[PDB]
């Protein structure tokens, strides 16, 4: 059975780790898992659906799941305003019944099925040291992400296309004609420096870009599938890797560690992909929303803004970034590298144009303007708007900074996980994981240091 | 001596101080304290 | 066997009666409006 | 037998809890300083001598509740129940913050009767009393800051209150007041906190990543057994190991928990000594040579300057309600604030 | 292994339940009517959530005698705030 | 071969300081930082840290002291760019917009990642058990989230921490002004941590010392009762456990040693990591709790608590903080 | 009202516990 | 058909609830466990045959 | 809003989410029962 101490080795706290070497219960515990995973998905998309206010703002309402949907094109019209909740409804009932299935299959994988599935099958019983097997499992499920990323990629352009909020007038759901399938500009992204102005791929600004990376992911990921399984270990990488469950699991979560940072970023800066008609604006949308706010009403007012002059010396409204180009002022300069559809309009060859700013702002604008700044990503735990010295009248937290600081958490815990546990899987397969023999101490065997 | 089992003994128990800290947060959303 | 009145009883007691009375009293202070 | 002995006998009986003689003093002044506390901030109010709701009856949550100090009108006065200014009236008694001095006296009682604890029960046991003597630290800390503090300044008003907000309050107070932060008996303090902290980290880590193989099970904590002769850790690999990462490393057992009980006692001796010297005010506020020279240099700018204005921030918009008592009017054209905001 | 039944033998007992099922819930509901009567209120002191203040006034009614404070209390409670 | 020689003198565990490659990186980031921060702690010019054309002096030869000196952190005006001295036209250029924090702080957290890679790497070679560096995880997420995170939660490096104590203190002050860090439940869970780090620290410690075995006399200093590498315990731990199980209540007291190192170990660590997420998850804004006007009597009227006088001192510290940097209502980043 | 999710919470939240104490009476697999 | 859309998500629910208690309880029991093989399969292809018939009466509802 | 023929599972699905917990918590109440073996 292995489900005690004495049996196993393993105490209660470090119970799943009897599951190493048990393919059938390791296989129900994690179609249990996907099960509890997608119970999560419908059981909170009906949730939000249930307290979801279509003529409100979703980034008002707590939704992290409903813009993920209507990102996808489902549900929303032009400008983000909900046309229809009827597919947010369908992607949650339809997780919350397939959660049902994939809970039956790990329950019964976890008690009833055969521990080991070696014996029932060569195809599906699998040895954590057997390397061929191990990739041919790994291809499978490259193949399967690449399939993935072509439903993205077929959602996008078959499918009613996704919401673009680039779109010429306003953000609208747009199909994706033509992906960019040049590998300059899609491994360009990949090139790019992660600091300000480049951002790598987080900088990514249209969605022919994202849907051309995304076929290139797509085949990608499927060709590699087919690769491993054709193919064995080299011996550089059977040398250069411990072949083991644990090792396994460590370079996973490693990856799972730094796909959480890339996350969290992604969510925090840009504006492509988490559109902010749905997510609310970013930080630097809504500094820049700030300036441009006040710009317009000191203007209405009378003011020259190209010539006013702050407290400091530097441009009240206007200044120049260090390369020269001419930007919003105040403390809203770090956010100079900020593209947005509401700003773009006034930016000319040299940045902000002062004519356009004189003569061609425009009240959709305004309103924008208003909106991201009354509206930026600040808030208290117990979600109260504004700063920390506001007052409790606002209930807002913006959906940007709760999937950032969630996914910076797991994003950091992840990589504690891989160094636990890629410490244990070094120290396991090099046999001294449960501490060091007394008859044979290597330090008592080197020559001091002195 | 042990005619109810220990397992039940806790799992009630922390039922109840689950329901009591949930009472507690819940009076932080309404009533006195609440802002409102 | 056991002797059922000890030190550890009133300790216990002196901890946990109060403890008790106070929940109850901070439960009903959930329910009062301003 | 005298009746002494029989009731030193019955006192050192072994059981669940320990008595002994000094939990005479131990167990009824720590019991009524921590029903003390429970009851202030389930039912007292602070309104008459802060204007502050404390309790959960008046809505606070955790956080927020606090048995706040007396009025600043109270001066150093003890407030005893039967005292000239309750006057046996328990009601008005916990309005005028006498449940503080109640928390703050049976407490002060309570650890000195918790460190006689301590000498009883090393004695009794036979072990060396290195245990109160590191206690002597939190005490030190009780007795410069709840005790000294407030006797050194003009009442029990500017004592800490016994709450997570108002001890933030306190924190806040003595940057924005005593430019704390820039003490160096606080720096000490902060030094032997911070590294008693990186000790009991580093230490732990190290046993349990030296352990000798004892078990065949993979989780190590069954191998130890409690009356083995041998060490269950490699301290001869744990120094090579930190030798060899960090330059130096223990060598000897003994001196290695000796510097664990040193440096956080030394820290916290070290911040009651510069409590006790902001108790007099005799505060580490300004650097006389930097405050000469941004007076005659309008661009010597250092964040010791920056640190300054933020702190004549904090006195300027708190002390009209931190310190009700003086009836500060300040009007809003008097208020420090830099451009915009 | 101290003279004593151990928590566990004690709290896994029909007989302690017995007990508990009535004195537990007794002392819940004499916290619980504590407060709900207002007896608290009257026993600390508390002011009540139309207490705080007179109808009218905004100022804080903070004691500035030490001698005559239980005096300025009570004349605050007597002004009928 | 030269490669496996060099190999071998990489990984030898008979050099008097350990090297190994996360060592080979190690080494050159971190005293490329050093020797910058000691030039520039020394004898920097003034640097616009708002980027607003004021620069703040922060080393010894400008008029700092030991106390007051720092190197400040990179202009408002860089932001999050990449500020290396090739993309300066001068060195008067870089030092006056802040580059060498920027170079400091970026070999720094390097370096001690590179740390963290070499004990582990050390433990590996002596046949340790290699979780030392998931220990030294909880300080380095705290440097990473001050120097790093921080940042790039608020869009600048000017916002990270200046390599200074007074500089710090200015981080913090504008920190709990800007977030409400005190009412952060990760930054009570960090002061938890640091508390009973210190409280355990002095608690192990004195009760290994009460329970030291006699093997000395009163002329010689008891730690010479100890020999180094000995087989033999030099303290009682059943002395000791008697001692604290008697002094709170039996089964409070730790009789694994093993257990209770692991207890010293996983408390200040799990208690750092926690404050490390908190500077984190405030640099995304998620800020502490706000309880400002949280308690209203019947009529309608604030009744203060603690929290409202808590925010007062924060109001002072946000109105003057930075005080030419903001031309707009609302302090956004 | 509110008693309706009550209700449904507790009768999950003892769903579970109910599993646990069926197959402790009759002496599961458990 | 309401009244009938609403019986029939009714029964899914108790239905969903009875087979979440008894599934673990069957898989764990070993005592019983042919007989609880065929309820299991009965539930199953019941369970089944009602998230069907909810989704069609979704569309006439 | 929920489609109105579901209106009446409207609390029901109020409490959908928090049962992912639940099953964490469960787990030590399964460790309870066998005694943390
Ligand atoms: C630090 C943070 C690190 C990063 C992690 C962030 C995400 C964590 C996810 C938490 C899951 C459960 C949250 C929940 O259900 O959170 C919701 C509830 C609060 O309920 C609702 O919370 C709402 C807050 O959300 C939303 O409120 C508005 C909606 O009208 C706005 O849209 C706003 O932006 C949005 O945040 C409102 O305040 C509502 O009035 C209130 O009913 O949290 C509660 O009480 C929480 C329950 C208290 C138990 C204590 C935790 C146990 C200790 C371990
Ligand atoms: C022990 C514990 C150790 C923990 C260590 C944590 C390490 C991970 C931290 C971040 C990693 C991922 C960085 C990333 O994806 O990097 C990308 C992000 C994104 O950067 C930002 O990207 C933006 C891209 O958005 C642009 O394009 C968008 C398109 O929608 C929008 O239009 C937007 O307005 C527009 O500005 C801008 O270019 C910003 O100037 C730029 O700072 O970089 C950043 O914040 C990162 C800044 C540099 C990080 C360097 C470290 C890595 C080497
Ligand atoms: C995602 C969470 C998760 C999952 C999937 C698993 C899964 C598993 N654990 Mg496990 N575990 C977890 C969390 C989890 N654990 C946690 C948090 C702890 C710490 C307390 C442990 C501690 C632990 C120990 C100590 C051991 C396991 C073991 C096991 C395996 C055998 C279980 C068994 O025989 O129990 C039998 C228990 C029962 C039959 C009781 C009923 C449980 C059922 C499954 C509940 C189902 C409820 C659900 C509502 C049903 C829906 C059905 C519906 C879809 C039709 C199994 C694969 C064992 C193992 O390794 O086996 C060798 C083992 O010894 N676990
Ligand atoms: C996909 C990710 C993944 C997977 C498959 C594993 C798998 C495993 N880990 Mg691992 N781990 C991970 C991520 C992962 N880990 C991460 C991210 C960390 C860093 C925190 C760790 C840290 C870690 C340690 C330190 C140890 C393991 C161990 C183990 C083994 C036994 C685990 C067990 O029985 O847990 C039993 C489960 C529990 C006891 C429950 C823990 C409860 C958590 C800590 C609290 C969660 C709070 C929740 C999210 C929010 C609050 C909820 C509310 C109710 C309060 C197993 C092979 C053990 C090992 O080495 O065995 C060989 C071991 O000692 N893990
Ligand atoms: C990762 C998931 C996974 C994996 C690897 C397995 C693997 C296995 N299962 Mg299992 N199972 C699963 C999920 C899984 N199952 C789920 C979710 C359920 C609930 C319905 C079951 C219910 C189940 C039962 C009742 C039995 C097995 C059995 C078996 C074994 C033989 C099956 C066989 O020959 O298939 C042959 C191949 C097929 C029958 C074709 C299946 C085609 C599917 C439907 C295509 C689905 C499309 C796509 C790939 C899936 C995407 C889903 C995703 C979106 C979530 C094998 C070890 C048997 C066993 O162990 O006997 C001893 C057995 O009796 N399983
Ligand atoms: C989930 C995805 C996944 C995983 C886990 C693996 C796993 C593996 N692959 Mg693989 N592969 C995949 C997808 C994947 N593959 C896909 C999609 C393709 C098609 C492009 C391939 C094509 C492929 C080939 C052609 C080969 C492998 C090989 C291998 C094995 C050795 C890996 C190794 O040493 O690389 C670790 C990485 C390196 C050694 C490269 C140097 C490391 C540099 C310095 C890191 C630079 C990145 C840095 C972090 C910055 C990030 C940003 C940057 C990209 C700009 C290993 C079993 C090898 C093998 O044994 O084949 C059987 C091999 O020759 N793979
Ligand atoms: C042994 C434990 C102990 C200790 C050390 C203290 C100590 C204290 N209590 Mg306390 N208290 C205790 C137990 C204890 N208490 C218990 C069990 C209760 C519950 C009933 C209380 C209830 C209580 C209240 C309600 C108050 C105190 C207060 C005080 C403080 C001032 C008391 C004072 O001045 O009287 C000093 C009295 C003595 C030292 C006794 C003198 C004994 C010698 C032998 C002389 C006796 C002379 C002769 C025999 C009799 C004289 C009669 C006649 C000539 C007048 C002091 C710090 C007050 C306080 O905190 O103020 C803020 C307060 O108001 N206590
Ligand atoms: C192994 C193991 C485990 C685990 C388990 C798991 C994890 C499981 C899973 C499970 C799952 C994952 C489950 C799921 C379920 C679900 C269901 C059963 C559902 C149903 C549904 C329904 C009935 C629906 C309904 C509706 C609709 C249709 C619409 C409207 C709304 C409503 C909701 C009404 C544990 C940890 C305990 C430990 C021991 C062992
Ligand atoms: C443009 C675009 C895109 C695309 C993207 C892509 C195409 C990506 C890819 C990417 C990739 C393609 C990636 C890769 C990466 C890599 C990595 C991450 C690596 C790692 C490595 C490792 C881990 C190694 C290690 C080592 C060392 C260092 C030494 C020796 C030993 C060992 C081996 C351990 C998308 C979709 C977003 C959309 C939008 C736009
Ligand atoms: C002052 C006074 C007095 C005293 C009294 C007393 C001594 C009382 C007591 C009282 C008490 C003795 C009370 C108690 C209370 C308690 C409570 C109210 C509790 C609560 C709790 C909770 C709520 C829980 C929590 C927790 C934690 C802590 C952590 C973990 C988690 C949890 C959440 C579970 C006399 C008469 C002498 C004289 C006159 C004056
Ligand atoms: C979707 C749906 C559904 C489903 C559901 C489910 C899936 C459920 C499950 C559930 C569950 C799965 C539950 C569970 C619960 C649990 C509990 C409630 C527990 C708690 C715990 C505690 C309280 C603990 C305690 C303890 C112990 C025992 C030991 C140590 C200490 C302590 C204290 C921690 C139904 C059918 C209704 C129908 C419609 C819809
Ligand atoms: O730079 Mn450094 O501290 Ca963050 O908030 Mn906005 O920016 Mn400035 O003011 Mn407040
Ligand atoms: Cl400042
Ligand atoms: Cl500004
Ligand atoms: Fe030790």
């Amino acid at each position: 059975t292995n489900r005690d101490q004495e049996s196993s080795g393993f105490a209660w706290w470090a119970g799943n780790a009897r599951l190493i070497n048990l393919s059938g219960k390791l296989l129900g515990a994690h179609v249990a898992h996907a099960g509890l995973i997608v119970f999560w998905a419908g059981a909170m998309t009906l949730f939000e659906l249930a307290h979801f206010i279509p003529e409100k703002p979703m980034y008002e309402q707590g939704l992290i799941l409903i813009p993920h949907i209507a990102t996808l094109g489902w549900g929303v019209g032009p400008g983000g305003e909900v046309v229809d909740t009827f597919p947010f409804f369908v992607v949650g009932v339809v997780h919350l019944i397939s959660s049902a299935v994939l809970g039956f299959g790990g329950v019964y994988h976890a008690i009833r099925g055969p521990e080991t599935l070696e014996e029932y099958s060569s195809f599906f019983g699998y040895d954590w040291k057997d390397k061929n097997k191990m990739t041919t499992i790994l291809g499978f499920h490259l193949i399967v992400l690449g399939i993935g990323a072509l439903l993205l990629v077929a959602k996008a352009m078959f499918f009613g296309g996704l919401y673009d909020t680039w779109a010429p007038g306003g953000g609208d759901v747009r199909v994706i004609t033509n992906p960019t399938l040049d590998p300059r500009v899609i491994f360009g992204y990949l090139l790019k420096s992660p600091f300000g102005g480049e951002g790598w791929i987080v900088s990514v600004n249209n969605l022919e870009d994202v849907v051309g990376g995304h076929i290139w992911i797509g085949l990608i990921c499927i060709a590699g599938g087919i690769w491993h399984i054709l193919t064995t270990p080299f011996g550089w990488a059977r040398r250069a890797f411990i072949w083991s469950g644990e090792a396994y699991l460590s370079y996973s979560l490693g990856a799972l560690s730094m796909m959480g940072f890339i996350a969290t970023c992604f969510v925090w800066f840009n504006n492509t992909v988490y559109p902010s008609e749905f997510y609310g604006p970013t930080g630097p949308e809504a500094s820049q929303a700030q300036a441009m706010t006040f710009l317009i009403r000191d203007q209405k007012l009378g003011a020259n803004v190209g010539s006013a002059q702050g407290p400091t010396g530097l441009g009240k409204y206007l200044m120049r970034s260090p390369t020269g180009e001419i930007i919003f002022g105040g403390e809203t300069m770090r956010f100079w590298d900020f593209r947005g559809p509401w700003l773009e309009p006034l930016r000319g060859p040299n940045g902000l144009d002062l004519n356009k700013i004189k003569n061609d702002i425009q009240p959709w604008q305004e309103r924008r303007a208003a909106e991201y700044m009354t509206h930026a990503p600040l808030g208290s735990l117990n979600s109260v708007g504004g700063v920390a010295t506001e007052i409790n009248s606002v209930n807002f937290v913006s959906p940007r900074s709760w999937l950032a600081t969630s996914h910076f958490v797991l994003a950091f815990f992840f990589l504690v996980g891989h160094l636990w546990h890629a410490g244990r899987a070094r120290a396991a397969a090099a046999g001294f994981e449960k501490g060091i023999d007394r008859e044979s101490e290597p330090v008592l065997s080197m020559p001091s240091l002195d | 001596g042990g005619r109810i089992p220990l397992w039940i003994v806790a799992t009630v128990a922390g039922m109840g101080v689950i329901v009591i800290v949930g009472l507690f947060f819940y009076g932080a959303y309404a009533g006195l304290g609440s802002s409102l | 066997s056991y002797p059922i009145f000890t030190v550890r009883w009133v300790a216990v007691h002196t901890l946990a009666v109060p403890t008790i009375f106070f929940l109850g009293a901070i439960a009903a202070m959930q329910f009062i409006q301003r | 037998r005298g009746w002494f002995d029989i009731l030193d006998d019955w006192l050192k009986r072994d059981r669940f809890v320990f008595v002994g003689w000094s939990g005479i003093l131990l167990f009824p002044c720590a019991y009524l300083a921590l029903g003390g506390w429970l009851t202030g901030t389930t039912f007292v109010t602070s309104w008459y001598t802060h204007g502050l709701a404390s309790s959960y009856l008046e809505g606070c949550n955790f956080l927020t509740v606090a048995v706040s100090t007396p009025a600043n009108s109270m001066g150093h006065s003890l407030l005893l129940l039967w005292g000239p200014e309750a006057q046996g009236d328990f009601t008005r008694w916990c309005q005028l913050g006498g449940l503080w001095t109640f928390i703050a006296l049976h407490g002060a009682f309570g650890l000195i009767g918790f460190m006689l604890r301590q000498f009883e029960i090393a004695r009794l046991v036979g072990v060396r009393p290195y245990n109160a003597i590191a206690f002597s630290a939190p005490i030190a800390v009780f007795v410069s800051v709840f005790l000294i503090y407030p006797l050194g300044q003009s009442s029990w008003f500017f004592a800490p209150s016994f709450g997570v907000a108002a001890i933030f309050r306190f924190l806040l107070f003595f940057q924005g007041f005593h430019n704390w932060t820039l003490n160096p008996f606080h720096m000490m303090g902060v030094a032997g906190v911070l590294g008693g902290a990186l000790l009991c980290a580093i230490h732990g880590a190290t046993v349990e990543n030296t352990l000798f193989q004892d078990g065949e099970g993979a989780s190590t904590f069954r191998a130890f057994n409690p009356t083995q002769a041998e060490e269950t850790y490699s301290m001869v690999t744990a120094n090579r190991f930190w030798s060899q990462i960090f330059g130096i490393a223990f060598s000897n057992k003994r001196w290695l928990h000796f510097f664990m009980l040193f440096v956080p006692v030394t820290g916290l001796w070290m911040s009651a000594i510069g409590v006790v010297g902001l108790a007099l005010n005799l505060r580490s506020y300004d650097f006389i040579s930097q405050e000469i020279r941004a007076a005659e240099d309008p661009e010597f700018e250092t964040f010791y300057t920056k640190n300054l204005l933020l702190n004549e921030g904090i006195r300027a918009w708190m002390a009209p309600q931190d310190q009700p008592h003086e009836n500060f009017v300040f009007p809003e054209e008097v208020l420090p604030r830099g451009n915009a905001l | 292994t101290t003279g004593e039944r151990p928590f566990s033998d004690i709290i896994t007992s029909v007989r302690y339940w017995v007990i508990h099922s009535i004195t537990i819930p007794a002392l819940f509901i004499a916290g619980w009517l504590f407060v709900s009567t207002g007896l608290a209120y009257d026993v600390f002191g508390t002011p009540r959530p139309d207490s705080y203040y007179a109808q009218e006034q905004r100022s804080i009614p903070l004691v500035t005698d030490r001698f005559e404070a239980k005096q300025q209390v009570e004349t605050f409670l007597e002004q009928l705030k | 071969n030269l490669w496996e020689r060099f190999c071998n003198w990489v990984t030898s565990t008979d050099n008097r300081l350990y090297v190994g490659w996360f060592g080979v990186i190690m080494i050159p980031t971190l005293l490329a930082a050093t020797i910058c921060f000691v030039i520039a702690f020394i004898a920097a010019p003034p640097v616009d840290i708002d980027g607003i054309r004021e620069p703040v002096s922060g080393s010894l030869l400008y008029g700092n002291n030991i106390i007051t000196g720092a190197v400040v952190p990179s202009s408002n005006a860089i932001g999050l760019h990449f500020y290396p001295i090739w993309e300066a036209a001068s060195l008067d250029e870089w030092l006056y917009n802040g580059g060498p924090y920027q170079l400091i702080i970026f070999h720094f957290l390097l370096g001690a990642s590179c740390y963290m890679g070499r004990q582990w790497e050390l433990s590996y070679r002596l046949g340790m058990r290699p979780w030392i560096c998931v220990a030294y995880s909880a300080p380095l997420a705290s440097a990473f989230a001050v120097f790093l995170i921080y940042p790039i939660g608020q869009g600048s490096f000017s916002d990270g921490m200046p390599l200074g104590i007074s500089g710090t203190f200015n981080f913090m002050i504008v920190f709990q002004a800007e977030h409400n860090i005190l009412m952060h439940p990760f930054h009570q869970l960090g002061v938890a941590g640091v508390f009973g780090g210190a409280l355990f620290c002095a608690m192990h410690g004195s009760l290994v010392t009460s329970s030291l075995i006699r093997e000395t006399t009163e002329t010689e200093s008891a730690n010479y009762g100890y020999k180094f590498g000995q087989e033999e315990e030099t303290y009682n731990i059943v002395a000791a456990h008697g001692y604290f199980g008697r002094l709170i209540f039996q089964y409070a007291s730790f009789n694994n040693s093993r257990s209770l190192h692991f207890f010293l170990a996983a408390w200040p660590v799990v208690g750092v990591w926690f404050t490390a997420l908190g500077i984190s998850t405030m640099a995304f804004n998620l800020n502490g709790f706000n309880f400002n006007h949280s308690v209203i009597d019947a009529k309608g009227n604030v009744i203060n608590t603690w929290a409202d006088i808590i925010n007062r001192a924060n109001l002072g510290m946000e109105v003057m903080h930075e005080r030419n940097a903001h031309n707009f209502p609302l302090d956004l980043a | 009202e509110v008693i309706a999710q009550l209700t449904m919470i507790a009768m999950i939240g003892i769903a579970g516990p109910m599993i646990i104490f069926l197959l402790a009476v009759r002496r599961g697999n458990l | 058909m309401t009244i009938l859309f609403q019986l029939a998500l009714a029964a899914l629910v108790i239905l969903s609830f009875v087979m979440v208690i008894g599934v673990p309880v069957a898989y764990a029991s070993p005592q019983d466990w042919d007989r609880s093989k065929q309820l299991i399969f009965l539930g199953s292809g019941l369970w089944i045959a009602l998230v069907l018939v909810v989704g069609v009466l979704n569309f006439f509802v | 809003k929920l489609p109105e023929a579901y209106a009446i599972f409207d609390p029901l699905v109020d409490v959908l989410p928090v049962i992912p917990v639940l099953f964490l918590a469960l787990a030590f109440v399964w460790q309870a029962a066998v005694g943390f073996r």
